[PDB]
Formats: C-alpha cells, structure tokens, sequence
RNA sequence: AUGUGGACCCGCCCCUUGGGGUGUGUCCAAAGGGCUUUGCCCGCUUCCGGAUGGGCCCGCGUCCCAUCAGCUAGUUGGUGGGGUAAUGGCCCACCAAGGCGACGACGGGUAGCCGGUCUGAGAGGAUGGCCGGCCACAGGGGCACUGAGACACGGGCCCCACUCCUACGGGAGGCAGCAGUUAGGAAUCUUCCGCAAUGGGCGCAAGCCUGACGGAGCGACGCCGCUUGGAGGAAGAAGCCCUUCGGGGUGUAAACUCCUGAACCCGGGACGAAACCCCCGACGAGGGGACUGACGGUACCGGGGUAAUAGCGCCGGCCAACUCCGUGCCAGCAGCCGCGGUAAUACGGAGGGCGCGAGCGUUACCCGGAUUCACUGGGCGUAAAGGGCGUGUAGGCGGCCUGGGGCGUCCCAUGUGAAAGACCACGGCUCAACCGUGGGGGAGCGUGGGAUACGCUCAGGCUAGACGGUGGGAGAGGGUGGUGGAAUUCCCGGAGUAGCGGUGAAAUGCGCAGAUACCGGGAGGAACGCCGAUGGCGAAGGCAGCCACCUGGUCCACCCGUGACGCUGAGGCGCGAAAGCGUGGGGAGCAAACCGGAUUAGAUACCCGGGUAGUCCACGCCCUAAACGAUGCGCGCUAGGUCUCUGGGUCUCCUGGGGGCCGAAGCUAACGCGUUAAGCGCGCCGCCUGGGGAGUACGGCCGCAAGGCUGAAACUCAAAGGAAUUGACGGGGGCCCGCACAAGCGGUGGAGC
RNA sequence: CCUACGGGCAGGCGCCGAGGGUAGGGCCCGUGACUGGGGCGAAGUCGUAACAAGGUAGCUGUACCGGAAGGUGCGGCUGGAUC
RNA sequence: AGCCGCAGUGAACAGGCUCUGGCGACUGUUUACCAAAAACACAGCUCUCUGCGAACUCGUAAGAGGAGGUAUAGGGAGCGA
RNA sequence: CGGUCCUAAGGUAGCGAAAUUCCUUGUCGGGUAAGUUCCGACCUGCACGAAAAGCGUAACGACCGGAGCGCUGUCUCGGCG
C-alpha cells in the first residue's frame, strides 16, 4: 500500500546498512532523488543509477561502510549510524528559517524540503527558507 | 496511540486527592473534643496511644492523634487541627496543635519544644 | 425676526450599503455678567474640521462532566413598522418553517478575563492576590427620569427582607468608600495627619472641597540592610560531660587586659516648593519679585557617648551531626523504610555535634523531581493494557509523470503586540531591597510582494496497489433433505444356571417372581471407530460416517480487461462455544439438583448404585469465556537450514499460497521472538496509568428471566506484580547408601527393687 | 387646570411588568428505623479449598446445591505433574 | 372590534380529587325476600382415566347423551392472567 | 461448630405480630398536638411456606383498612322558612 513512500525508502536503506550489503534498490520518485542527491553530495553514500526492475523503475543505491575493524565483531562501524522520518503523512512538520534543527552539533545533517527545492540544515540558513522537514542523518 | 487519536481524545490531566479534607484547605481547623481516649495500635507495633474525636466548625468529626506524654484534655475540651495522619493508628490523618486552646503543652519538655507547645523554662534561678 | 449654516422629502450628479454635492420646499438658532471701560476680557449661539472618550458588529482563542445527546416559539428567515446616537428578531404585527448539535448543541458544575505571576532545561503545568487594562455589581430585584454621557454607591420611584427614631400621632436607612464595631474564621491594621506636594471639580482670579493622593500609625506577613562587639588571652581555670581513671571534650570560649563603641545626650537641620499669583513688557515671549511643608526638627551633619536581644530545628538511613544515663513493645518517635522486649547513636534528659539566625520550625496549597498523560517525551505475549470475530458509516491516511491554481507551508517588507514587570548596561537613596534612565526582542494577527519542493486542489496520462476476465486445484467452510453400520438400553422368544454389579477392600443395587453370560427378533436415541495426521477449512466462535441439492471463502498458471477505484475504521449492523430462557417436540447413553451405599472426626465432596433438568430437533432469546497465539488490521523492508499440506513448471529442481520446528542480524527485564517478529518502518482503530474496594454502587440502555454493556467514589494498604537465581520442600521422577525396613535373636512396656 | 386652543397637563382605560398566589413535574444535597456487603483491627470459633500430582491437576464462563472455604454438571484454557 | 349582569353548559339534565396497603388478575356469576364479597366462574397450568360398540353419565332394559366426535379428541380432579 | 436420642423424613426458597401472633396496644421507625387501627421494619412464626400452591405484579373493584386536599348542618348548636 504504501501510506509512506519517503520512509520507506528511508527504512530500506537502514535495513540494509544494518545488515551490511553493498545496494538495495527502491521506486523511482522525482522527490526520492532530490533526496538521495544530498546523500551523494554530503557522502553519506556512494551514488545511484536510475536501474530497472521489470519494466519498474527503481533506484540501486550505493552504500559506505568505515575499514574493517578488528576484534570480537570485525563488523565495520557505520558511516549512516542513524536516520528516522520527522514529518511524517499522518503528522507534517514545517519550520523557518530561524526554527532549523540542529543534528548533532554539526556533526550531523537534516534534508528539508522547501519552496527552493530540496536543501540542507545549512542551505536552508543560507538561502533564508524554510519548509517541511523531511529528516536526520548522522 | 497515532497523533490522530490525541487530537480526539488528549491526554487527561491526572488530579490529586486531598489527604487532610476535615481541613477545608486551610492549614488548621478549630474544633472541639467529644471522645478522649486510648486505642491499640497497628502492624508490629504496640501500645496505647492517646487519640481523640474532634467536632469542627465544618460540622464534621475526626479522630485526631495527641502528641507527646501526657494530656490536659476531657469531653468538652476545645482545640486546633494540624494535619498529618500516624500510620500505626489506621483511620486518624490529623495531629493536635498543642499550647492552643484547651490543649496544654507537655510539661518539662526541653527538647523539640517548637511541638509539645511548652515555652522555654529558667536555667538557674 | 435673522439666517453664514444645519435638518428632512423628491429629482439629478459622483461615489456607490444612508458618503459628498446639486437644485427646489418647508423647519431651525442665541446670554448676558465684570472691568486698570470705551476698548478688552469672562460667556452665548449654528456649522464644517481636530482631538479625546465611546457604542454596536465581525474572524480566531477562552475550564470540568456525554454517568448531561438531542435543543428552540421570537424559536430561524422574511415583509412592514415601533425603537435608539445608529445595525439588529432589540421590540411588535403578518408570511413562510425554519435555526442549533459528536467539530459536543442543550444541560449541570466551577470561574470575573488579560498584562502578568509561580515553577519548570524546555515544552509545559499552576495561578489571576497587590499594581495596570477590560468587564460586572453598589442590601435583593424592577423601572424610568435628568443629561453630551447613567438606567447612576454616597440621585429618584416601587416590591421584598432587615434594622433604627418616635411625645408612636408616624417616619428613617443602605460601608463591596476611609477608618472602626460585630459575626464568621487558622487569620489580615489607625475610628491617625495633611491638602505642603501630585491629580480632580468649580472659578477671571484669589480661593474652595478632595479618607484620590502625599504621609504618619499597627502586624518579623514578605524581601533587604543592621546590631548584641573587636584584639590579646592557658598546655588551656571552675562547672558539666564522657573515661580503659592514664586521660579526652566543651575551649580562646570565659575570665581577664586594652580598642572601638550602635543606642542615648546637645546643637544644627533639610532636598521635597515652584508655579498660580504680583510688577515691568500687551495678562504673548521674556525678566524680576513674592507666597506656601502635612511628613516633623524627621531623614542627614557635628560632638558627646554606654560592650549592649539569641533564639529554632535536627544528629538511625535518605541527610550534615554520637556518647552516657533513664526507660524496657511501657511511656513514646515517626515523610517513607521503621525505632522501643534491661546494653536503644531512632523514645525521654544530659553532654557534645551538625544546620540556620531575628528568626527557626510546623501545617496547607501550586510546580519540580514524576519521563508517573510521555507534544518535546511511554506503553499493551507473561508486569495495568489488542475490542470475542467480521462487515461497514463518518473520519484519519494514500502509489509513478506532467501542467494550472499557491489553501497549507516558506522568505521579505509594514502595521499592531502601551505601560508596569522580566532580562541587559548605566545612575539615584551612605549599599541592598526597592527606584530612575536608557536599550534588546519576537511570537502571534492584519496588510503588500515573492517563492512552489512537500501536502492540498483542479486538469491530463500511467501502470508496479486494488479489482475484474479465462482455465483449473485442494478443503470436517456453511445451509437443506436424505441415509449407513458399530455399540449401549429397553421389550419379546429360545436356551440356561446361582449369582451378577462394584470397589483400594466393600456395601447399597440387580438376581430362583429365572438375573449376569449366549443366540434370535424388534423399538429407539445420540454419537460417527480404523482413514486421522505433529493434517485440512473458516474472520472468529467453530467444522468430521456416507449422498445429493443450494452456497461462502480461498490458491495456482495466462498478463487479456478496469486505471488508485486503496488502507484503516468512532458509532451503526451482523455472527458469536458451553451453560441458561421461552413455545413445542424428542429422550437410548450421560448426568447438575436429589436419594441411597461407603470413606471420614465430620464427607452436604472425591469413590459406588439410582436419578430429574439438561444433553438432541425447530422456532425465538440470552451476547458471556483462559472468546488465547493472553500477540488488532493492511503494506514495505531485513540470512538461511529441515519437516509437512496445496498448487504450477521446461517437473533431482526451481517457483506460489499455507502449516510446524532450529536459528543471521536485530528486539527483549528476562523467559523468549525472529519472513506466520515480539526485527527495521508508515497508516488507522481499541485499550493501559499502583493493589484492594469492584466490574461492585448510582444513572442509563438491553434482557421474559438469569443477567449483559457502560461504570465510578468514600475508604484502605506500602505494596500489588513480571521474568530469572540460589536454596529448601513435595502424599513428583531417576540413580544410590545406612540394623532404615525386611530376615533372625534378645529384651523394654507388666512385677519387685 | 393652563393655553402660544385642532395644544399641554391632571385624570381614565390598556399591553408588558418585580413579584406574590395555586397546581404539577425534573435535578441535587443532608438525613432515616432497618438492611447489604466492603475495609481495618487482637494470639477468637470452624474446617483445609489454593501453593509440590496441595494429596480429586488448576483455572474458567454458566448452572444447580452446601455451615464456610467450596462441590458437581456442561463446554473451554494449560497460565499442568508424570517413563 | 364591542355591549350587559353578581354570574352566559345564566333554568334542566352531567365525575369530588390524591396518596397508600389487604384480597381477587381482569369482563362476569351468587344466597328470588337481611350476605354481591377476599365466595363462584374465568382464560391458563398440572395430574389422571379413555383405541372407539371409547371412558364417563341417564335407563331394569331398549335406547340415548358422549358424537355423527376419535389423543391437537372426550371425561374426572386441583390450581386459577 | 459439636454431642446425643428419635423419625418414613425432620420446613429449602420466599414471605413473616400477617384476612394467620396467644402473650399484644410486642419493639423500633413514619404519619398526628395526641394514633389498640395505618404504613415501613426486626424475627420471639403460640399456630406462614410453595398448585386446599409460595412470593410478586401493570390494569381492574358500588370489596376492606389508613391519610391528605377541596366542601359541607355530621358537628360546636342550633335558628329560620
Ligand atoms: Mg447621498
Ligand atoms: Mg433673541
Ligand atoms: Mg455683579
Ligand atoms: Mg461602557
Ligand atoms: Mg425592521
Ligand atoms: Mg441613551
Ligand atoms: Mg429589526
Ligand atoms: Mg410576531
Ligand atoms: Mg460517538
Ligand atoms: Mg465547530
Ligand atoms: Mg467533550
Ligand atoms: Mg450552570
Ligand atoms: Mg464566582
Ligand atoms: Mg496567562
Ligand atoms: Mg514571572
Ligand atoms: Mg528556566
Ligand atoms: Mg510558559
Ligand atoms: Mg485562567
Ligand atoms: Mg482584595
Ligand atoms: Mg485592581
Ligand atoms: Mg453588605
Ligand atoms: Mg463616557
Ligand atoms: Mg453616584
Ligand atoms: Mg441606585
Ligand atoms: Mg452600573
Ligand atoms: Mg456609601
Ligand atoms: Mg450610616
Ligand atoms: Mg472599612
Ligand atoms: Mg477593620
Ligand atoms: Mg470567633
Ligand atoms: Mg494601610
Ligand atoms: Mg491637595
Ligand atoms: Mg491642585
Ligand atoms: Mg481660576
Ligand atoms: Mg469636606
Ligand atoms: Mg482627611
Ligand atoms: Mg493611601
Ligand atoms: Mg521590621
Ligand atoms: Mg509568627
Ligand atoms: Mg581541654
Ligand atoms: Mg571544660
Ligand atoms: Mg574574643
Ligand atoms: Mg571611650
Ligand atoms: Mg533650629
Ligand atoms: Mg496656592
Ligand atoms: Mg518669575
Ligand atoms: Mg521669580
Ligand atoms: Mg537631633
Ligand atoms: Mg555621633
Ligand atoms: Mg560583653
Ligand atoms: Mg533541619
Ligand atoms: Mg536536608
Ligand atoms: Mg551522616
Ligand atoms: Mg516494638
Ligand atoms: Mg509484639
Ligand atoms: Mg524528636
Ligand atoms: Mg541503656
Ligand atoms: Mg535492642
Ligand atoms: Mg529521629
Ligand atoms: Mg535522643
Ligand atoms: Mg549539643
Ligand atoms: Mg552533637
Ligand atoms: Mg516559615
Ligand atoms: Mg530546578
Ligand atoms: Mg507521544
Ligand atoms: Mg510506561
Ligand atoms: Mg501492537
Ligand atoms: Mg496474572
Ligand atoms: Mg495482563
Ligand atoms: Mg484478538
Ligand atoms: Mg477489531
Ligand atoms: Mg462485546
Ligand atoms: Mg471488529
Ligand atoms: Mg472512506
Ligand atoms: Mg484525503
Ligand atoms: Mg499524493
Ligand atoms: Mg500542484
Ligand atoms: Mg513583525
Ligand atoms: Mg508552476
Ligand atoms: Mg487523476
Ligand atoms: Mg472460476
Ligand atoms: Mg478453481
Ligand atoms: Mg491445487
Ligand atoms: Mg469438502
Ligand atoms: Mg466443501
Ligand atoms: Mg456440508
Ligand atoms: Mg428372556
Ligand atoms: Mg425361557
Ligand atoms: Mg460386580
Ligand atoms: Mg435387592
Ligand atoms: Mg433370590
Ligand atoms: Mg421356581
Ligand atoms: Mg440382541
Ligand atoms: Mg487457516
Ligand atoms: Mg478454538
Ligand atoms: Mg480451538
Ligand atoms: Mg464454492
Ligand atoms: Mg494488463
Ligand atoms: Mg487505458
Ligand atoms: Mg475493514
Ligand atoms: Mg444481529
Ligand atoms: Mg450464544
Ligand atoms: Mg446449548
Ligand atoms: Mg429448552
Ligand atoms: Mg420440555
Ligand atoms: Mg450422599
Ligand atoms: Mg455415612
Ligand atoms: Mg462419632
Ligand atoms: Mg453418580
Ligand atoms: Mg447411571
Ligand atoms: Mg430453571
Ligand atoms: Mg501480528
Ligand atoms: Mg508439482
Ligand atoms: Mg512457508
Ligand atoms: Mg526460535
Ligand atoms: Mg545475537
Ligand atoms: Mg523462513
Ligand atoms: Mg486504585
Ligand atoms: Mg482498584
Ligand atoms: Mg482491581
Ligand atoms: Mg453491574
Ligand atoms: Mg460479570
Ligand atoms: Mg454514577
Ligand atoms: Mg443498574
Ligand atoms: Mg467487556
Ligand atoms: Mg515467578
Ligand atoms: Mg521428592
Ligand atoms: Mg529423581
Ligand atoms: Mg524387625
Ligand atoms: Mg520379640
Ligand atoms: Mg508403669
Ligand atoms: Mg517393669
Ligand atoms: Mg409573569
Ligand atoms: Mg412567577
Ligand atoms: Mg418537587
Ligand atoms: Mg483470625
Ligand atoms: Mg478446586
Ligand atoms: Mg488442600
Ligand atoms: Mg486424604
Ligand atoms: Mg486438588
Ligand atoms: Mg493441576
Ligand atoms: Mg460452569
Ligand atoms: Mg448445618
Ligand atoms: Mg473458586
Ligand atoms: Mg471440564
Ligand atoms: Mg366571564
Ligand atoms: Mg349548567
Ligand atoms: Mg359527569
Ligand atoms: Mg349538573
Ligand atoms: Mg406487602
Ligand atoms: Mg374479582
Ligand atoms: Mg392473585
Ligand atoms: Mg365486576
Ligand atoms: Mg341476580
Ligand atoms: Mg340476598
Ligand atoms: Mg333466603
Ligand atoms: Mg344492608
Ligand atoms: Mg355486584
Ligand atoms: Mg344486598
Ligand atoms: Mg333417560
Ligand atoms: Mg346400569
Ligand atoms: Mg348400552
Ligand atoms: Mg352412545
Ligand atoms: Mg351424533
Ligand atoms: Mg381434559
Ligand atoms: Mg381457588
Ligand atoms: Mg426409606
Ligand atoms: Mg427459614
Ligand atoms: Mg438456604
Ligand atoms: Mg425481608
Ligand atoms: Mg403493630
Ligand atoms: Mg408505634
Ligand atoms: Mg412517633
Ligand atoms: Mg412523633
Ligand atoms: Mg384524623
Ligand atoms: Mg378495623
Ligand atoms: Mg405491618
Ligand atoms: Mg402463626
Ligand atoms: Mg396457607
Ligand atoms: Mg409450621
Ligand atoms: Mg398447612
Ligand atoms: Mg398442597
Ligand atoms: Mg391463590
Ligand atoms: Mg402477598
Ligand atoms: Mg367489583
Ligand atoms: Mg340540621
Ligand atoms: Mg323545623
């Protein structure tokens, strides 16, 4: 069904990550790319090509991990250790220029998208906006 | 629960109930003694402690708890409500003020004197 | 009378809700008083503006109970009037039958609202007392008058209640104004001074009133500042404590010696005051002069000048501070956990110590901690919590591309968000509390412009969701009508004896009136052995011999059709094991209740013999449950291994839908879960908020009834609990030992000592 | 009565009207002989129902019965021993 | 919209109302001539007899009622929605 | 709760000073200024109790008991016609 497609996208990549993969694919959206556009560009990934699944287009997504550690749990650390949806369809969230997040002192990002486009905790202080704040990543 | 249902329902705001009510919200209540006498008390403990039934102003009666050793008080007595149950003794959530009306503080008291309602007495002469 | 002008009727013009203007008709005004008068001033009159203060209307915001679910006759709209400064159903006629409510109407309960205030990291929570804005009231109600304005605290009329005067022959009064009295109460003040200042009214102005106001008075009620002193002073007195009798403590503490010296004494003594007014200039400007202080001779200044109030709580743990004695579950402490039973750091006193200080405590109440109503920021397998299961209403939520709109959303700009307070820096009272000055701000809402990713909305298109077609599969899914065999029981006949039944052992019971056991015949009711499964079907309850008819759901292959038509779902509606109910049937077996036999101290039980309802059918109810996987539904994502049911295929295998087990990651308090999540996520519904009281009571709805749903409170307890751990125990299990039984021989228990 | 007289005022009747009266209802509070359970409180009386196979596995909805816990019937749950 | 009286169903012919117990469910029946009731009956419930030339009743009988009915029928009995 | 004697078995439910309760005008509560009756209770039921039914019941009644309002020559207490 579907009530979310933003999140489940979201979900996919962190269900991945999780498990260690190298791509997991998801339905193509102009605003899915927008998306992972900033991902790319913050490398918080690698990239992604526009593949196709069965006459359905979807979206291979590239995935960073840090060096294999050593020890009990060799498993590598995360380069996206968290991300959960903030405006949700059954609950939208929209700030101003002057009520923009915060992630992690810096340390982290949030992707809002606005009436110039999808931008950046940052971007949306420098342009001067301000729109539905779709997320956090770190 | 979905936000949804918060925006139907809200959450109920808890309420508190009152421990001392005889009181009527103020701090003290005056009254008056009908029954002076000494009952058992509860769970591990033993003895005999002196409690007493007070007719208020607010038309009600309680049994109040009296403080210290020894007592002036009979049937008639008058007297001020403090608030504040015993424990051992079930069913009696308000002590006596003492050094008020009909109720004398407990005499040769030197310590806690602030309760027990005695004045400070002469050292030497 | 005069009309600069104003008012209204009509036409006209512009604007355009009765705004401005025009024309024409009619209607409309006045006040004098004092003079350094013959000129000013103080006023009068109508108008158009200004300013200030309002009235009315509108959008949004504004508590608790749905255990208040339906409300309304001026009620809703109309027409036309009356009414007012004017809109209005405000009021009145008539017309129509409307208006309001789960977006919570109506009803009950509580409450004056805001700036602010308190707390809190925040968001929030609580609050509206002093000061400021608004509202409302002025003994309870009604009413109108006057007026620019009131339906008027200290104005009027009327009714009511209450009270007071009286030569009773009759009248009076309204403290929620300032003080004061009285009652109520845990409790809240002077029946003070002054109009000097500020403000207000009247006046040309002196000047006048001003319980507004400026002050003084009382209350540690609060915050703030201040004192009861400072230095020296012993190996450290006395006294009082402990003590192992050596000593330790109070303790520089005192004493004592010097030093200052708040209060008090004397003199001085205010800022707060300057104007109005008066003279000059014209009473304009300007300059000059003069007047007036309540607080009060008070603040403050000089000097003289005395060592001068300390109290309260605590010292078991939380929590800072330990000993002796007394006491002996007594007297007593206690916020919680708990202290006291002859050695108590927990009671009571003492010594000592900790903590504060004109205060220290207590009680009460608000926020905090409580993240314990969780927006920020929680839960529902077993701790409280998934509706018994479906269907579906409203509602919330919604897939890929593109365009219009730009509601939400976002930026900019502007208005508003007064002050006071708070915050920031600087000043003023000798500091501070207070106080002044100056500065920083939004959030919100109005207005203008802009942006279009996301949601929305309109338009178009799409196919991955959903539905439909075609052809097939498995199944105790359901309804109806039939029907088979086994067995029990009963009856009839034959044969046949002396007992059968039952139990731990028995008895009751049945049996010579011919039982049990055996054959044959007949009647009848319920239930369906092997197949049968660790299986299948259904949403759940639940469904099983066989047959037919009627009928639901569901799975696979084909990729053909529709083109987001979806998900969930408060109420509503429907189904809902057993027992139970009603009307009729039916009744073999079984079996509550009941009777008898046993056991037992008793045995209203467990066991045995009888046995009624019931168990069965139909129709109509009841609607519960350990209705359970104690796990709501749909979609997506995250290793696999093995067993089984059921499909499809090129049939070792792969592939779909189910049903179990072990398990990656992950979750979990743990037990455990894990592609059938209790994992990672979105949507929606239900439900939880300590245990007992209690699913009780009241109300309500339903029921023939039994009862069901909804569902509290007073009160009471300091826990109630989940999972797991070490133990102990078991009329639990396995293995094993001992003169522990058994096996055997002596005794004791009796007698005398 | 006064007129500035087709007037005003006094006076008269009427609508509404505080409220009083009569009648019948709704809600809530306090209280009541008696009655029901509930809570608490001491070493009271009676039995042993549950916890271990609690010595009849327990629990459960319903039904009947019994001094009391409870017993039995019907169906359900395992939150039940055991070789 | 008015007029008249103390008064207009102006004379006549027309319920007094409420609360609450007992008994009987109710309409009804009864002691002609002292009892109208809580007595009788009543729908309804249960027991019981009766296979049809029924049982039962009347008659010595014949005969008849039951009934030109046939167990959902008929007779007797108690209780009494 | 127990003991004992007896019986064919020892009165359950529900009612209960009752059309039944002698003692009795029981006792308490309610109505009244005052209530042998009335209503509501307790249970000590002389001598209720389940189809000669038990306990209730809306409606009904020229039945019987208790109370209040309205009204009156019933009455104070008669008088007049
Ligand atoms: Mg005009
Ligand atoms: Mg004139
Ligand atoms: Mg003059
Ligand atoms: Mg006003
Ligand atoms: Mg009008
Ligand atoms: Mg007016
Ligand atoms: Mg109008
Ligand atoms: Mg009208
Ligand atoms: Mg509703
Ligand atoms: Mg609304
Ligand atoms: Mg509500
Ligand atoms: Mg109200
Ligand atoms: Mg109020
Ligand atoms: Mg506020
Ligand atoms: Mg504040
Ligand atoms: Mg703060
Ligand atoms: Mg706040
Ligand atoms: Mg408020
Ligand atoms: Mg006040
Ligand atoms: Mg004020
Ligand atoms: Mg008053
Ligand atoms: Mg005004
Ligand atoms: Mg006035
Ligand atoms: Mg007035
Ligand atoms: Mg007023
Ligand atoms: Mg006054
Ligand atoms: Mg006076
Ligand atoms: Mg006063
Ligand atoms: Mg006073
Ligand atoms: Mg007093
Ligand atoms: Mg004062
Ligand atoms: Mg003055
Ligand atoms: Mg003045
Ligand atoms: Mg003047
Ligand atoms: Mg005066
Ligand atoms: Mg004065
Ligand atoms: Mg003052
Ligand atoms: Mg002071
Ligand atoms: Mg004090
Ligand atoms: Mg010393
Ligand atoms: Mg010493
Ligand atoms: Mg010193
Ligand atoms: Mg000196
Ligand atoms: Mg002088
Ligand atoms: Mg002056
Ligand atoms: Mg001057
Ligand atoms: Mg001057
Ligand atoms: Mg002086
Ligand atoms: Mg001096
Ligand atoms: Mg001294
Ligand atoms: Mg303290
Ligand atoms: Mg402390
Ligand atoms: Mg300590
Ligand atoms: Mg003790
Ligand atoms: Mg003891
Ligand atoms: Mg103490
Ligand atoms: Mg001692
Ligand atoms: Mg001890
Ligand atoms: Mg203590
Ligand atoms: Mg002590
Ligand atoms: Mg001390
Ligand atoms: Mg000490
Ligand atoms: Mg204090
Ligand atoms: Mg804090
Ligand atoms: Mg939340
Ligand atoms: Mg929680
Ligand atoms: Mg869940
Ligand atoms: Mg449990
Ligand atoms: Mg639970
Ligand atoms: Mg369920
Ligand atoms: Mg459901
Ligand atoms: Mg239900
Ligand atoms: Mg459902
Ligand atoms: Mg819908
Ligand atoms: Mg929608
Ligand atoms: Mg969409
Ligand atoms: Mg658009
Ligand atoms: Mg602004
Ligand atoms: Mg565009
Ligand atoms: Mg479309
Ligand atoms: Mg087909
Ligand atoms: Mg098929
Ligand atoms: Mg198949
Ligand atoms: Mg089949
Ligand atoms: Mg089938
Ligand atoms: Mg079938
Ligand atoms: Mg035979
Ligand atoms: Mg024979
Ligand atoms: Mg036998
Ligand atoms: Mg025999
Ligand atoms: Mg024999
Ligand atoms: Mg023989
Ligand atoms: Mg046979
Ligand atoms: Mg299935
Ligand atoms: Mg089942
Ligand atoms: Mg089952
Ligand atoms: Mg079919
Ligand atoms: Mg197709
Ligand atoms: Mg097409
Ligand atoms: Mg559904
Ligand atoms: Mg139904
Ligand atoms: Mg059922
Ligand atoms: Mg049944
Ligand atoms: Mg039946
Ligand atoms: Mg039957
Ligand atoms: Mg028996
Ligand atoms: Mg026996
Ligand atoms: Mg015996
Ligand atoms: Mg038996
Ligand atoms: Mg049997
Ligand atoms: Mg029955
Ligand atoms: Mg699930
Ligand atoms: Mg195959
Ligand atoms: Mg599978
Ligand atoms: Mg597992
Ligand atoms: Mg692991
Ligand atoms: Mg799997
Ligand atoms: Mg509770
Ligand atoms: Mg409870
Ligand atoms: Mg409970
Ligand atoms: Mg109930
Ligand atoms: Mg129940
Ligand atoms: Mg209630
Ligand atoms: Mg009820
Ligand atoms: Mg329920
Ligand atoms: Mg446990
Ligand atoms: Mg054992
Ligand atoms: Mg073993
Ligand atoms: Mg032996
Ligand atoms: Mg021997
Ligand atoms: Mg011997
Ligand atoms: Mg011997
Ligand atoms: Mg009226
Ligand atoms: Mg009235
Ligand atoms: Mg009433
Ligand atoms: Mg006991
Ligand atoms: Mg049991
Ligand atoms: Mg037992
Ligand atoms: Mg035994
Ligand atoms: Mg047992
Ligand atoms: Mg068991
Ligand atoms: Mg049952
Ligand atoms: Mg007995
Ligand atoms: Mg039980
Ligand atoms: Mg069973
Ligand atoms: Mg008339
Ligand atoms: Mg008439
Ligand atoms: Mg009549
Ligand atoms: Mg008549
Ligand atoms: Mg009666
Ligand atoms: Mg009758
Ligand atoms: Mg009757
Ligand atoms: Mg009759
Ligand atoms: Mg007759
Ligand atoms: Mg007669
Ligand atoms: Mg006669
Ligand atoms: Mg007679
Ligand atoms: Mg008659
Ligand atoms: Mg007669
Ligand atoms: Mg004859
Ligand atoms: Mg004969
Ligand atoms: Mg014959
Ligand atoms: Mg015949
Ligand atoms: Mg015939
Ligand atoms: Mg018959
Ligand atoms: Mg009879
Ligand atoms: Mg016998
Ligand atoms: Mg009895
Ligand atoms: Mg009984
Ligand atoms: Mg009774
Ligand atoms: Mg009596
Ligand atoms: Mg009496
Ligand atoms: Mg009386
Ligand atoms: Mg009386
Ligand atoms: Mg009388
Ligand atoms: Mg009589
Ligand atoms: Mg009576
Ligand atoms: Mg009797
Ligand atoms: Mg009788
Ligand atoms: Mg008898
Ligand atoms: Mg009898
Ligand atoms: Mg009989
Ligand atoms: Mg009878
Ligand atoms: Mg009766
Ligand atoms: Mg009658
Ligand atoms: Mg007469
Ligand atoms: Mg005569």
């Amino acid at each position: 069904m579907l009530t979310d497609p933003i999140a489940d996208m979201l979900t996919r990549i962190r269900n991945a990550t999780r498990v260690y993969k190298e791509s997991t694919d998801v339905p193509a959206s102009r605003f899915k790319e927008e998306i992972l556009r900033i991902l790319a560009r913050e490398g918080f990934i690698k990239g992604y090509e526009r593949v196709d699944v069965d006459g359905k287009p979807y979206l291979r997504v590239y995935l960073k991990y840090g060096p294999r550690r050593q020890g009990p749990d060799p498993r590598p650390e995360q380069v996206i250790h968290h991300i959960r949806r903030i405006s949700k369809p059954g609950r939208r969230v929209y700030v101003g220029v002057k009520e923009i997040p915060r992630v992690r002192r810096g340390l982290g990002i949030a992707i809002l998208s606005t009436s110039k486009g999808v931008l950046t905790d940052r971007e949306a202080r420098k342009l001067g906006v301000g729109g539905e704040l779709i997320c956090e990543v770190w | 629960p979905t936000i949804n249902q918060l925006v139907r329902k809200g959450r109920e705001k808890v309420r508190k109930k009152s421990k001392v009510p005889a009181l009527k919200g103020a701090p003290f209540r005056r009254g008056v003694c009908t029954v002076v006498r000494t009952v058992t008390p509860k769970k591990p403990n033993s003895a005999l402690r002196k409690v007493a039934k007070v007719r208020l102003t607010s038309g009600y009666e309680v049994t109040a708890y009296i403080p210290g050793e020894g007592h002036n008080l009979q049937e008639h007595s008058v007297v001020l409500i403090r608030g504040g149950r015993v424990k051992d003794l079930p069913g009696v959530r308000y002590h006596i003020v003492r050094g008020v009306y009909d109720a004398a503080g407990v005499k040769d008291r030197k310590k806690s004197r602030s309760k027990y309602g005695t004045k400070k007495p002469k050292e030497a002469a």
